[PDB]
């Protein structure tokens, strides 16, 4: 079913990059109708700035250079009831850097009674030049080597330990 | 629905007479949906003529011929549907007819008493 | 001596009266044989022809102090009357006691009183009479008058010893009169009526045996009272445990957090009445009569967004699924321990408490729902078995001949037998070929085989006639069945599917060639053979119970049947008329007693329902119990004679093979002849070494942790994992080096081994064969192929790596020896049942094939009613104008013999079959709207396949498998099979606490004081106040309830506290008036630990409740109070000794639960590969799912008992749209569609609900059945 995986904090300059927004009902057997505001805080800004709305399968992009044409939608598609609202940048630069914010009103239809809440997601985003390998990757690898050879040691070593002693009972007796 | 009356009763003049209409629905008395019919013929082929009702509450429509003297002596919550009536004089012998319908049951109560005016 | 025969006359008389003057003057047993109601001795020979029927002078020496006489029955039966005169003015030389006995013993009239009986009963199951049953009813009536006045004057009516009021059942006989005559002239009805079925206890009287049967059975319950004894203790402790846990949980509901008008909880509360008023605030699922239930903790259900979990309004289920009062938590544990319908329960406690609550409903479906099971069928075997060793040791102590002779040659030979047989088993598989969606051409050849099959069989039958004529022909039961089957399908021939399916019984002749088919004919037999009279006697309980349900709760379900039902019609299964009535017994016989009793008592009274529903639940058991067993135990031990040799003339079938198989050596041999007439030092060393690594414990115990490593590893691929990379990362490089460490184990071990030793081993095969399959994954996943289809699917498999544990931990390895080796029988009754259970599927087809297909409404799920919508044109018609309109179709059915199958499986185990059944008696024809029990008796398909292929085929199963583990424990030298060496010498050691014998008495002490409280503490007296304490503790414990007041928790709070410290000083006392000799008993040391608990408990209480807030730890060390009253074991001697038949079976019950463990996490982990995205539906919910793996593993332990696995499999069977959607994309993951694999899930599901029943039930009651005959002695 729907899993709220979190975003990714790393964009290559010059390549592609998909900003991660689930956000799941409590219930998913209920009804629904949502819409979503993404707003954008420039490493280097103090206010947080509106750069699209999508509301009825239709993306409006809010005039910016930063964004024109570098975004088009992600998430859920075909229906009213959105819990995955991803936006996709098609060519990263370094105005794509800062501070991200996917604001989700959701109306729960229910019997007799509409609830109107809202979620908000913020999500930092850090434009890189090379991607960096994974710290835990790094250490799992290099964990996975030390180990392998520990274990081989310590078994060749008792091989040796008790050829030695087998040959020598054996020429004993 | 069962109903249980008396299908002849004998009351001196002057006296006061109580109809005894009664029903063993199995379902509970719901005040908000109970319906009732009270009704008087002089004769089982003469006219009925509403006189006692029950649609949310107890409903007399104080009619001419029984003038303020016909009331309700039982009540629902307790199946007792009953009707109490004073100095009884030679005109009120007739015929009289309880018509119940108690939600969310649907077969519909009739209970006829033949009241008789004794010296 | 036939002298002895001599008439009573009045001399006779008058010497008797001067032999009780003797007696007098006096002032011995009579003779067994000569009792009355049995036949003489052969010693008096024949009977004179003027003395039949006259009073005889006593034949007993015995009564010859004694006025009594004798009468004598043309049919050798003897009655014992009395010579006194009948109330006190009839003589026994009078003509009128002379024609009554002389009536009373005549055989016509207890036949005509047996008829009369029967057409009473016939008369008896009719809702409403017609008006002129009256006279009927007063025929009947003044039929008994008769006989009862027939009776008594014939041997008087209280008057001394052998007078009609003795017997006990003439009591019933006058009861009846006199409750018929009352009723008549007074005019409840339905008492009236009730009372008016007792006339049929009277077939008991009449019928022969049947009073032997009941008693029987009645001595058969006398030796329960400590096995119900103990299950009430057990069901009103673990009803005391979830009182406290559970109190008042399933009130929760979800409630509206924005109220309008400045509403409140309370104001809301006060006004609502409706189902349509409650669901404007609260949440209500679809199509569901009961509010959600949520919970305040993390894993409990969970509240949409804008609702909120608040505790109130009233239980689910009418209000009756509760644990607010001992009553009724005392009422949902018994229906834990019967297992009826206890999937809900589970579902609702877990949603409304936590999924971690699923440990007390783990330990409860064990110890209390299988072993207090066992126990009753083990205690039910030993009186069974003790009744039938003391039967066994009573009854110890011209041109005609040409053509006859022609085809007697032609059509006897052994060929003959086998071609027939070969063709019935082609006709069955020829006819095990039809479908709903056939063609028309294959109806053709469908219907062409048929014909020549038939006339195949009419033609051998009339050549098996004119070769040898029919008084010899029809000799033969196999002959005249041959004959009449043959008969009706020509029959058929000249006018049915029945008649058609009537032919499938001819797969009873392979009986004769197939040993573990007999079987089966034998116990079949048996059922209405030597055990007819309890057949007869279960026909007749389920019969009075019917009517009486009948009797007693029709007018209610006519009446309050808006209260069950919200059309204001008559539900599935009511108690209106005699069938239904019959098949809501039936049902109960069944198991399912809970959802049927619920309407019950809504419409008609809780104590009237609760006491007809325990009264038929308790005694139908019995009694279906009784004949299970006695089938069972005299099947496999009474056949067992060795009565003639193992066929000593040769069957047609083996002479024929031996024939075949000699002219095939023939053959051999002459073609051989035709054709050969036409033409160093060190690498020893190293093998030694590796040897002596290999069989070291430490490398031993290093592979165990790593098995338990890697196999702990895949329980953390939810569908969550996506959350966890660094878990993610950690575990794929953890996996590479599990796969490296196992191939260097599997090398270190060739070489060590060699290859020969290595390869003739099961184990070290399994090791070889999961290592190559993460080798193979392993070198794919390297070389990037790791999505090549097949390659992806063997991933799969990764699932299979727990395997490794089973060759290293030796009581799995035990345990699985023992499946090993019960495996082939197995196998054999499995045929059997497969075999058997053909016919029924091929009849289900023939009956039921294509007639499933309704018109439905998608939103509501509801069936159109026929009059609009009749046929799938209209269906179709009506599709082409609305949106929400399907021609659906059952998804288990019966279209092919292979769903007839499942259908079977899940009509067998009880879960899912309701649907079936209702589709069936519903179905019209093909193509054609279903309609409201348009097919209402078929339910009798259903009964009569429960009955034969659910009871004689788990008679059959469970006497053999029970035999191998016999044969098994036999062979190994009486040793048991399920125990390993280490275990064996404990199980030894601990036989010896049943057997002790008592120690000396503890000194007194020296002080005169302490002396005088030892005297105390030593008495029967001190010991039973202790009991009686411990009791009415007990009880305190019982009274408390949900919603009590302050004021009566605070009163509860003192009693309590002043219990506590009662035991406590008697504790005290006994510490210092026995010394330090307090801790040498056991008992003694359980007492003071107790204490201890309690008091530490109590203390424990009070602080969390003030100084700390944590509501679920206070309930839960509240549970120290339970060990208080788990003293009264200590006293019970006949439960006491029931515990230590638990205690030891309790090592191989722990090899057991480990390998069923293994199982489960195996099949937990394939669940989460395969089922995790899945369509939300019937038993797969947002908290009951295979989305990871405790909610697997919960999953997993409900169906371990077979419930609701049809409702889990149900949403797999989805694979095509609308059912499905194959493109749904699911947020957060890469994986795609909501489809199910049928193939996949219905192997998954067959298969672990089978390995289920060979170890929760074949293997659980071997164990306990071996050590309760140990316990017992
Ligand atoms: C051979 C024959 C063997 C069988 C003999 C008969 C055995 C038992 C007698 C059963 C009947 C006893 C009770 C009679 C009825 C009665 O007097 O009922 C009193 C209270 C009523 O309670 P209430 O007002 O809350 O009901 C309404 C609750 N609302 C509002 C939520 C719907 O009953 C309750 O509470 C609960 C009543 C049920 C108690 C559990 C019984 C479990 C028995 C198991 C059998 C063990 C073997
Ligand atoms: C929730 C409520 C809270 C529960 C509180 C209770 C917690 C448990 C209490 C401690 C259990 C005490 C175990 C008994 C040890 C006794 C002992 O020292 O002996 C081992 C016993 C056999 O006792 P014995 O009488 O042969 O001892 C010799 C005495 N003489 C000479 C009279 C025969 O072995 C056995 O069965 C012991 C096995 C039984 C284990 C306890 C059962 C409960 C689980
Ligand atoms: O029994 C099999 C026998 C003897 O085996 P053992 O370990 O020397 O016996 C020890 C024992 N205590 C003794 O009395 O003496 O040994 C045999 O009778 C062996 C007969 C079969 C032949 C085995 C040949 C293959 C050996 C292993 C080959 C390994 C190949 C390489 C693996 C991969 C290497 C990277
Ligand atoms: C209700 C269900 C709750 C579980 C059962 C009740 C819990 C209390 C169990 C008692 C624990 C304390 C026992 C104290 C030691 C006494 C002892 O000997 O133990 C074992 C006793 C044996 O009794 P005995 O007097 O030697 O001989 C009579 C028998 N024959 O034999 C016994 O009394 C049986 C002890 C085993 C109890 C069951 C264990 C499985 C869990
Ligand atoms: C009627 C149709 C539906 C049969 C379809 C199944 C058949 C193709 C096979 C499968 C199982 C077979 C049976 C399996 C075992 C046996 C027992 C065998 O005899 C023994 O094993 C005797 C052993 C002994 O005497 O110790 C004779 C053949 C028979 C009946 C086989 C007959 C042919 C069967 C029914
Ligand atoms: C699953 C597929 C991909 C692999 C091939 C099928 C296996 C399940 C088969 C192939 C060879 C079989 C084995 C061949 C030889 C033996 C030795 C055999 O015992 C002996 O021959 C020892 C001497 C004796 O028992 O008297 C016990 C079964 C076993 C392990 C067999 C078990 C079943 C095996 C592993
Ligand atoms: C070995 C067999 C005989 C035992 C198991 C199956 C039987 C109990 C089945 C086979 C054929 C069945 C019958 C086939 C047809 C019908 C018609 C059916 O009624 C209708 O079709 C309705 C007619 C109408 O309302 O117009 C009711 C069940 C009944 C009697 C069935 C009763 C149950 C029978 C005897
Ligand atoms: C006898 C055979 C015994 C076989 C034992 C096999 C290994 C048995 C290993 O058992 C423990 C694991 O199943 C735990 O898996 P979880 O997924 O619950 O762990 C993570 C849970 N959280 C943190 C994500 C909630
Ligand atoms: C989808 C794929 C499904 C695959 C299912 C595989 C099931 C495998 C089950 C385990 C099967 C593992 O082997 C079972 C063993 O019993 C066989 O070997 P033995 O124990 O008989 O060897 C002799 C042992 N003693 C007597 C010397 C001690
Ligand atoms: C089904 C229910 C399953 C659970 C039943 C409760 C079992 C819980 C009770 O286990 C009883 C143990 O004695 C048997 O297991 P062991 O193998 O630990 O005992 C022998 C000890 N050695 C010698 C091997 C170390
Ligand atoms: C054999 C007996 C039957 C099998 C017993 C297996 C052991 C018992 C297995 O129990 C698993 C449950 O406890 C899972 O439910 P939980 O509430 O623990 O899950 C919590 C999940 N979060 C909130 C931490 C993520
Ligand atoms: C007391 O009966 C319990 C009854 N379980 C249910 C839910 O009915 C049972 O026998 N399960 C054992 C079993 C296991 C697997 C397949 C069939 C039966």
């Amino acid at each position: 079913g729907c899993v709220e995986v979190d975003s990714e904090t790393e964009a290559v300059y010059g390549m592609t990059f998909k900003i991660l927004c689930i956000s799941c009902k409590r219930r998913s057997e209920t009804n629904a109708e949502t819409f979503t505001e993404w707003t954008f805080r420039q490493k280097g800004t103090e206010e947080f700035v509106k750069i699209l709305r999508y509301e009825n399968e239709v993306l409006q992009l809010e005039e910016d250079e930063r964004f024109e044409g570098r975004v088009v939608w992600n998430g859920s598609r075909g229906t009213k009831d959105l819990q995955d609202l991803s936006i996709f940048i098609t060519n990263v630069t370094y105005n794509h850097s800062g501070d991200y914010e996917c604001h989700v009103y959701r109306l729960l239809f229910f019997e007799n009674y509409e609830h109107n809440t809202s979620v908000v997601k913020k999500i930092h985003i850090e434009v890189v030049d090379k991607a960096n390998r994974d710290m835990a990757s790094i250490v799992s690898e290099i964990m996975m080597y030390v180990l392998i050879v520990v274990l081989t040691i310590w078994l060749v070593a008792e091989m040796i330990y008790c050829y030695k002693k087998i040959a020598a009972a054996t020429e004993t007796a | 629905m069962e109903v249980t009356v008396p299908a002849t009763l004998n009351v001196l003049n002057g006296s006061d007479a109580r109809l005894p209409c009664t029903f063993n629905s199995c379902y509970t008395v719901n005040h908000k949906q109970f319906s009732l019919n009270w009704t008087y013929q002089e004769c089982n082929n003469c006219s009925e003529e509403m006189f006692l009702q029950f649609r949310m509450k107890i409903i007399n429509l104080k009619l001419e011929r029984f003038q303020d003297r016909v009331e309700f002596s039982g009540n629902p919550s307790k199946y007792d549907v009953s009707v109490m009536l004073r100095n009884v004089q030679p005109e009120d012998e007739g015929i009289y007819n309880c018509y119940i319908m108690n939600p969310p049951d649907r077969h519909r109560g009739h209970g006829k008493i033949h009241l008789q005016v004794l010296m | 001596g036939p002298q002895s025969f001599v008439h009573f006359t009045k001399q006779s008389l008058a010497l008797i009266e001067q032999r009780i003057a003797e007696r007098k003057s006096k002032e011995p047993k009579p003779s067994s044989d000569l009792e009355a109601g049995k036949q003489l001795p052969f010693i008096y020979g024949d009977i004179p022809p003027g003395m039949v029927s006259e009073p005889l002078e006593d034949l007993d020496p015995y009564y010859a102090d004694k006025k009594t006489f004798i009468v004598l029955n043309k049919g050798k039966t003897i009655f014992r009357f009395n010579a006194t005169p009948a109330l006190y003015m009839l003589s026994p030389f009078s003509p009128l006691r002379r024609i009554s006995i002389k009536i009373l013993v005549h055989s016509l009239f207890s036949m005509l009183i047996m008829c009369t009986i029967l057409t009473n009963c016939i008369f008896m199951t009719m809702n409403n009479p017609p008006d002129w049953t009256k006279n009927v009813e007063y025929t009947f009536t003044g039929i008994y008058t008769f006989e009862s006045l027939v009776k008594i004057l014939a041997r008087g009516f209280c008057v001394g010893e052998f007078t009609f009021l003795r017997d006990p059942w003439n009591w019933l006989d006058f009861v009846v009169i006199v409750f018929a005559y009352l009723t008549e002239f007074v005019n409840n009805v339905s008492a009236l009526r009730t009372f008016r079925v007792l006339r049929a206890l009277k077939t008991i009287s009449v019928i022969p045996g049947l009073k032997t049967i009941v008693g029987a059975l009645i001595q058969s319950v006398k030796k329960l009272s400590d096995v119900m004894i103990l299950t009430v203790f057990c069901l009103s402790v673990f009803a005391l445990i979830g009182l406290q846990l559970f109190m008042g949980n399933l009130k929760h509901k979800c409630f509206r957090n924005s109220l309008e008008n400045n509403e409140t909880l309370e104001s809301i509360m006060n006004t609502l009445e409706s189902e349509e008023d409650f669901r404007k605030y609260f949440y209500y699922l679809e199509g569901s009569k009961d509010a959600l239930l949520c919970g305040f903790s993390t894993d409990s259900g969970q509240c949409p967004e804008g609702y909120t979990c608040v505790k109130i309004g009233r239980n689910p289920d009418y209000g009756y699924t509760s644990f607010d009062t001992f009553s009724w938590a005392f009422l949902a544990l018994f229906r834990l321990m019967t297992q009826d319908y206890w999937e809900n329960l589970y579902q609702q406690t877990l949603r409304a408490a936590g999924k971690t609550y699923m440990i007390f409903f783990v330990v409860v479906i064990f110890l209390g729902s299988f072993y207090l099971i066992n126990l009753i069928l083990a205690v039910v075997a030993m009186a069974y078995e003790e009744q039938n060793q003391a039967n066994i040791e009573e009854a110890k102590q011209p041109y005609w001949i040409k053509f006859k002779k022609c085809i007697y040659f032609i059509v006897m030979d052994p060929f003959v037998d086998l071609a027939i047989t070969i063709c019935i088993v082609l006709n069955t598989l020829f006819m095990a070929m039809e479908h709903h969606p056939m063609t028309e051409e294959f109806k053709n050849v469908l219907a062409i085989g048929n014909l020549v099959f038939t006339g195949i069989f009419a033609a051998e039958m009339v050549l098996k006639l004119i070769a040898m004529d029919p008084y010899e022909y029809f000799q033969v039961g196999w002959n005249i069945f041959d004959s009449l089957i043959v008969t009706l399908s020509l029959v058929e021939l000249f006018l049915l599917s029945v008649l058609r399916s009537f032919r499938l019984l001819r797969v009873f002749k392979l009986a004769k060639s197939w040993p573990t088919l007999n079987m089966l004919i034998k116990i079949i037999g048996n059922s209405v053979g030597a055990l007819g009279n309890l057949t007869l006697v279960l026909a007749i309980i389920v019969f009075i119970f019917a009517v009486v349900g009948m009797q007693l709760f029709g007018k209610s379900y006519k009446e309050c049947v808006c209260k069950i039902n919200d059309d204001c019609t008559l539900p599935r299964w009511h108690m209106n008329d005699f069938f239904h009535s019959f098949l809501i017994v039936f049902r109960v016989l069944c198991g399912e007693w809970i959802e049927t009793m619920w309407d019950c008592m809504e419409v008609a009274g809780q104590a009237m329902c609760l006491i007809v529903y325990m009264m038929v639940m308790v005694i139908g058991n019995l009694v279906v119990l009784n004949l299970f067993l006695a089938l069972l135990l005299s099947s496999f031990s009474s056949d067992n004679l060795t009565a003639i040799e193992e066929d000593p003339d040769a069957n047609n079938l083996q002479i024929a093979v031996t024939r075949i198989k000699k002219g095939i050596n023939y053959v051999k041999q002459t073609l051989r002849e035709f054709i050969l007439k036409a033409f160093g030092k060190i690498w020893w060393n190293i093998r030694k070494t590796c040897y002596k690594i290999v069989e070291h414990s430490w490398f031993e115990s290093f592979i165990v942790l790593m098995i338990l490593l890697s196999s702990g590893a895949l329980a953390f691929e939810d569908i969550y994992i996506e959350r966890k990379k660094t878990i993610k990362i950690i575990l794929e490089y953890a996996d590479k080096i599990f796969t490296y460490i196992f191939i260097l184990e599997m090398l270190l071990k060739w070489i060590a081994y060699g290859y020969k030793t290595y390869f003739t081993n099961a184990w070290c095969w399994l090791d070889f064969l999961i290592v190559d399959v993460s080798l193979v994954t392993l070198v794919a996943n390297t070389l990037g192929y790791s999505d090549l289809g097949p390659i992806k699917s063997l991933r799969t498999l990764r699932a299979l790596r727990p395997l490794r544990a089973l060759s290293r931990f030796e009581g799995m390895r035990v345990v699985v020896n023992a499946l090993i080796g019960a495996i082939p029988s197995i196998m054999n009754v499995l045929l059997v049942c497969l075999i058997f259970w053909l016919i029924f599927s091929i009849m289900g087809v023939n009956l039921f094939a294509g007639k499933f297909y309704e018109c439905i409404n998608t939103t509501d799920g509801s069936r159109f009613p026929a009059s609009q919508v009749p046929n799938r044109s209209e269906c179709f018609a009506l599709m082409n104008v609305s949106q929400n309109v399907r021609w659906k179709n059952l998804k288990v059915n019966f279209d092919n013999v292979g769903l007839g199958y499942l259908s079977l499986l899940q009509v067998a185990t009880f879960k899912g079959w309701t649907i079936i059944m209702y589709a069936a008696v519903d179905s019209v024809n093909v193509d054609k709207q279903p309609k409201y029990e348009y097919s209402l008796y078929m339910y009798i398909y259903f009964v009569v396949f429960i009955i034969f292929g659910s009871f004689f085929t788990l008679n059959l199963f469970i006497g053999v498998i029970i035999d191998n583990f016999n044969q098994q424990k036999k062979k190994l030298g009486g040793q048991d099979i399920f125990m390993t060496e280490e275990q064996k010498k404990y199980y030894n050691a601990m036989k010896k606490l049943g057997s002790k014998k008592p120690q000396k008495p503890i000194p007194r002490p020296g002080n005169k004081i302490q002396g005088c409280i030892f005297d105390l503490v030593t008495n029967q007296a001190f010991d039973i106040s202790i009991m009686v304490l411990i009791c009415l503790n007990m009880v305190t414990m019982m009274v408390e309830k949900e919603g009590q007041s302050q004021h009566m928790t605070e009163v509860l709070y003192w009693i309590n506290v002043v219990f506590i410290i009662l035991f406590t000083g008697e504790c005290v006392l006994k510490l210092i008036s026995l010394r330090h000799y307090y801790f040498t008993v056991g008992w003694n040391i359980f007492d003071f630990v107790v204490v201890i608990i309690s008091i530490v408990g109590m203390f424990l209480a009070d602080l969390i409740e003030t100084y700390f807030v944590s509501p679920t730890l206070f309930r839960v060390i509240r549970l120290a109070r339970i060990g208080r009253i788990l003293r009264l074991v200590k006293g019970a001697k006949g439960i006491r000794t029931l515990l230590f038949a638990l205690m030891m079976s309790l090592p191989a019950l722990f090899n057991i639960g480990l390998l069923l463990f293994l199982v489960m996490f195996i099949y937990a982990i394939f669940g989460m590969s395969n089922f995790a995205y899945v369509k939300k539906e019937d038993g797969i919910n947002d908290m009951f799912n295979f989305e990871t793996f405790g909610n697997s593993m919960i999953c997993l332990f409900q169906i371990t008992t077979s419930a609701g696995w049809d409702g889990l499999l149900a949403p797999i069977l989805n694979s095509k749209p609308p059912d499905c959607d194959p493109k749904k994309v699911h947020p957060g993951s890469s994986v795609e569609g909501d489809c199910g694999n049928p193939s996949v899930g219905i192997f998954y599901f067959v298969s672990y609900i089978i390995i289920s029943f060979l170890v929760v039930v074949n293997m659980y009651i071997a164990v306990i059945l071996e050590n309760f005959s140990v316990a017992t002695e």
